[PDB]
């Protein structure tokens, strides 16, 4: 099962759905959300209760090898809860079937659907024949029956990680905004330097980055909210010293170029020029 | 791809096919068992035959594939157990024949039913009604007339039918290449090709004789201490030197010797151990004894129960129009169901039942990892007797301490100390010589020791002579004593109960072992200590993947049938038994008879 474009949140996952198994093998269990999945095959299954270890990275079962395979190759999540009353019933739900046996492991990946009798000897007989043993075997399921083959609802989520367009990524937490600051900015994986503040250029509605005569980024939507931040260079100055003959005395001044006496980190007057302050 | 490799997969397709076959058996056979009506049994016979027909058609396939290829035990013995017809194989004739002998048998014993001979509507069938009087009555006619009933009513009409039995069965042993049925009891006991491990079966008739060579000056002290007792119960009835009436031993035929508590009870001036009046002073139910029991199976280590037990199971009697028997059986059903039928009353007796069923079901729970057919007991006496051990740890007084019951100032005195020793030791002892004369007399009858028109004369004579018991009225070959009983009549061995006594002190020495025991065997209590949990465990789950050889010398070390635990456990009283009866006769007289004076 392939899902797109939405978060999957393990909060409103509990709420949903309680699993008595919940553990991702291949990735975190808890953030669900955070992962990027694409193309990823969530796996809903029914098996006993002994046969929901089974299907398993790392633990190879008969029912988990001719049925489901759980190599080590993919990340997922083994997510299991108990639907005894619905997968079972005191006559005995024979809707299940498990291949108890069959030749070969599946391949990663790999589905068999397939109800034919297993060869002992590897070459396939009519059902009729002695030789030839059927591997689907009906599942216990009843309302009576115990633990040992008590039925388990079992979805494993095997999933490789921007294997095709991702569709379950979760969005993370926005800071927004941040206003005459020459800080950090990330517009939805534009990451730079510089000050942001609100911005009065019209970019036509189907190009979202500007550009200048510099070259540069005048302004660029903001993603979470379709508005334009326009961007200007950090300031830079060269400190510049003055002083009367070292002779004269030791005091000192200092001019910043190019900046207004605001940004100055600060000596006790400050004064205000054309040149800087 | 090899003659191996397909025989796995023929038995793991019987593993995985035969799981839910005989899950539907048991659960027909739950359904009549929890409901008695005829829908419950027409249930019972489409999915039990449906096995049955299941493993006649797959032995059909089984034989296919040679028994002399596989040089492995484990699937070897699945092969073994497979390609058993049972019962199926003779002529088409007479095997039909004797399992309509058997039903008939079956039938009839069990809906039997005595009249007053004074008034042709008083009738009454065994149980209950009948056990309970010869229990507790102190009537010599009441006792010895309902004695008498019982197997002149239904034993004179299992007389033919047990003469067309034995015939009937031992053909079907001699076509199964068996020397008697009594070879077929002997077989079950029958690992073969193992070279040190091994057991044959006239060793078991070995065994049994040189184990019960210990037990005759045991248990003739014993009954000379109830002739003693019967003199003070029931006065001017017997000889001071001769056997013991057959309806003074407490039961229908003297197998079980407790009921004789009451009548022979050393000092009854002391403490009681009998605690059904404590479990009564606290207002017990079934729920809260059973729910104790698993508790001390936590104790000693074994874990709790699943869902399916307490939300499936039938724990007290209905007595409403849902009807149903009340026998307490573990039921082995496959797919985590293991089941337990028990109507519970508040009883002490009822408790140490209620441990006897747990510990069955404890074993069955672990070894439900066996495959199908090996989903069973290495041989049929070890899961008794594992029942059994927790019976046996429970009625000493270091686990009714520690119960609740019995304010925990407990003297240790000796006398109740052998009190509880005589107690046991009726049951314990008087069920072994009832044992050994009814296996050795099948086992000839079967075997030809005993023309077919000796059976009671022997049969009575043996319970003289082994047992110490007389009929107190003489029986012609009309009659049939022995089929009159549970086991005869429903194709049901008796050593097997021999083997649970033994391996039963087996076990206890074995579980004292690792429990820092420090008194003698009677106070040994395997609660609150887990090491006798997991030695007990290395047993408990094996099944018949081993045999029972293994299993044994790894439990107690051990190779051979044994009674010496038993033999300490009584040692003891062994010495108050013959410190008491300076002033009677020890043994018995196979001369005197109640109808020979
Ligand atoms: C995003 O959602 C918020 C919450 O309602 C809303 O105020 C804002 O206008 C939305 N922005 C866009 C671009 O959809
Ligand atoms: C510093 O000034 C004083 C007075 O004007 C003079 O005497 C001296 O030579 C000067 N020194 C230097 C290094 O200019
Ligand atoms: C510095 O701040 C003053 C007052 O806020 C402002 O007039 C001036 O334009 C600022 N400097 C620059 C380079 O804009």
């Amino acid at each position: 099962k392939r899902i797109s474009n939405c978060v999957a949140d393990y909060s409103v996952l509990y709420n949903s759905t309680s699993f008595s198994t919940f553990k991702c093998y291949g990735v975190s269990a808890t953030k669900l959300n955070d992962l990027c999945f694409s193309n990823v095959y969530a796996d809903s299954f029914v098996v006993k209760g002994d046969d929901v270890r089974q299907i398993a990275p790392g633990q190879t079962g008969v029912i988990a090898d001719y049925n489901y395979k759980l190599p080590d190759d993919f990340t997922g999540c083994v997510l299991a809860w108990n639907t005894r009353n619905i997968d079972a019933t005191q006559t005995g739900n024979y809707n299940y079937k498990y291949r108890s046996l069959r030749h070969g492991k599946l391949r990663p990946f790999e589905r068999d659907i397939s109800n034919v009798p297993f060869s002992p000897d590897g070459k396939p007989c009519t059902p009729p024949a002695f030789n030839c043993y059927w591997p689907l075997n009906d599942y216990g399921f009843y309302i009576t029956n115990g633990i040992g083959y008590q039925p388990y609802r079992v979805v494993v989520l095997s999933f490789e990680l921007l294997n095709a367009p991702a569709t379950v990524c979760g969005p993370k937490l926005s800071t927004d905004l941040i206003k005459n600051q020459c800080v950090n900015f990330n517009f939805n994986g534009l990451t730079g330097t510089g000050v942001l503040t609100p911005s009065s250029k019209r970019f036509q509605p189907f190009q979202q980055f500007g550009r200048d005569v510099s070259d540069f980024t005048d302004s660029v939507r903001d993603p979470k909210t379709s508005e334009i931040l326009d961007i200007s260079p950090c300031s830079f100055g060269g400190v510049s010293v003055i002083t009367p003959g070292t002779n004269t005395s030791s005091e000192v001044a200092v001019l910043y170029q190019d900046v207004n006496c605001t940004d100055v980190p600060v000596g006790n007057n400050v004064f205000q020029t054309q040149a800087g302050c | 791809s090899t003659i191996e490799e397909q025989a796995k997969t023929f038995l793991d397709k019987f593993n995985h096919e035969a799981e839910d076959l005989f899950y539907q058996s048991s659960l027909a056979s739950w359904n009549y068992n929890t409901n008695i009506t005829e829908e419950n049994v027409q249930n019972m016979n489409n999915a039990g035959d449906k096995w049955s027909a299941f493993l006649k058609e797959q032995s059909t396939l089984a034989q296919m594939y040679p028994l002399q290829e596989i040089q492995n035990l484990t699937v070897k013995l699945q092969l073994q157990a497979l390609q058993q017809n049972g019962s199926s194989v003779l002529s088409e004739d007479k095997s039909k024949r004797l399992n309509t002998i058997l039903n008939t048998m079956s039938t009839i014993y069990s809906t039997g039913k005595v009249c007053n001979p004074d008034n042709p509507q008083e009738c009454l069938l065994l149980e209950p009604g009948l056990n309970e009087i010869m229990a507790n009555s102190l009537d010599y006619n009441e006792r010895l007339w309902a004695w008498e009933s019982w197997r002149s009513e239904v034993g004179k009409q299992l007389r033919p039918l047990y003469e067309e039995y034995v015939v009937l069965k031992n053909e079907m042993a001699r076509a199964n290449h068996y020397e008697d049925y009594g070879d077929y009891w002997r077989g079950d006991y029958e690992v073969n090709g193992v070279d040190g491990y091994d057991y044959s079966r006239g060793q078991l008739i070995e065994d049994v004789e040189h184990t019960f060579e210990e037990i005759k000056p045991l248990y003739e002290h014993l009954h000379a201490y109830v002739r003693a007792k019967l003199m003070n119960a029931y006065p001017s009835y017997i000889s001071p030197i001769g056997c013991l009436p057959a309806h003074l031993l407490g039961d229908m035929w003297g197998r079980f010797w407790t009921n004789l508590y009451s009548l022979t009870v050393p000092f009854g001036q002391k403490p009681n151990i009998d605690v059904t009046d404590a479990m009564v002073d606290q207002a017990w139910d079934a729920q809260r004894i059973f729910k104790e029991a698993e508790k001390f199976f936590v104790s000693v280590g074994l874990p709790n129960m699943t869902q399916g037990f307490w939300e499936n199971s039938m724990l007290t009697d209905p007595g409403n129009v849902q009807k149903a028997v009340c026998h307490p059986t573990a039921w082995d059903l496959g797919k985590g169901d293991f089941r337990i039928l028990m109507c519970t009353k508040v009883t002490m007796d009822d408790f140490l039942t209620a441990h006897h069923e747990m510990g069955h079901i404890q074993y069955d729970m672990a070894y439900a990892a066996q495959p199908f057919l090996l989903r069973n007991g290495a041989n049929e006496g070890f899961h008794e007797a594992v029942g059994e051990i927790m019976s046996l740890s429970a009625a000493t007084p270091k686990h009714l301490k520690s119960i609740g019951l019995l304010s925990p100032d407990f003297q240790e005195d000796n006398e109740t100390e052998i009190n509880f020793l005589l107690k046991q030791a009726l049951t314990i002892v008087g069920t072994l010589p009832f044992t050994y004369m009814l296996e050795k007399w099948r086992w000839m009858v079967f075997k030809g020791e005993i023309p077919k028109d000796q059976w009671m004369k022997k049969w009575w004579e043996m319970k003289r002579e082994i047992v110490g018991v007389v009929e107190p009225v003489p029986h012609d070959e009309t009659y049939c004593d022995p089929a009159s009983l549970f086991h005869v009549s429903n194709d049901y061995s008796f050593i097997r109960y021999y083997t649970r006594t033994l391996y039963q002190f087996q076990f206890q020495e074995a579980l004292c072992q690792a429990a820092k025991h420090e008194g003698p065997l009677h106070k040994c209590d395997i609660s609150n200590s887990t090491e006798a949990g997991q030695k007990l465990f290395n047993m408990l789950r094996l099944g018949k993947s081993e045999p029972w050889t293994l299993a044994l010398e790894n439990v107690v070390g051990a190779k051979n049938m044994n009674v010496r635990p038993l033999l300490n456990y009584f040692e003891p009283l062994f010495t108050w038994l013959k410190d008491q009866n300076k002033n009677s006769f020890v043994g018995w007289s196979t001369d005197w008879s109640p109808y020979a004076d």
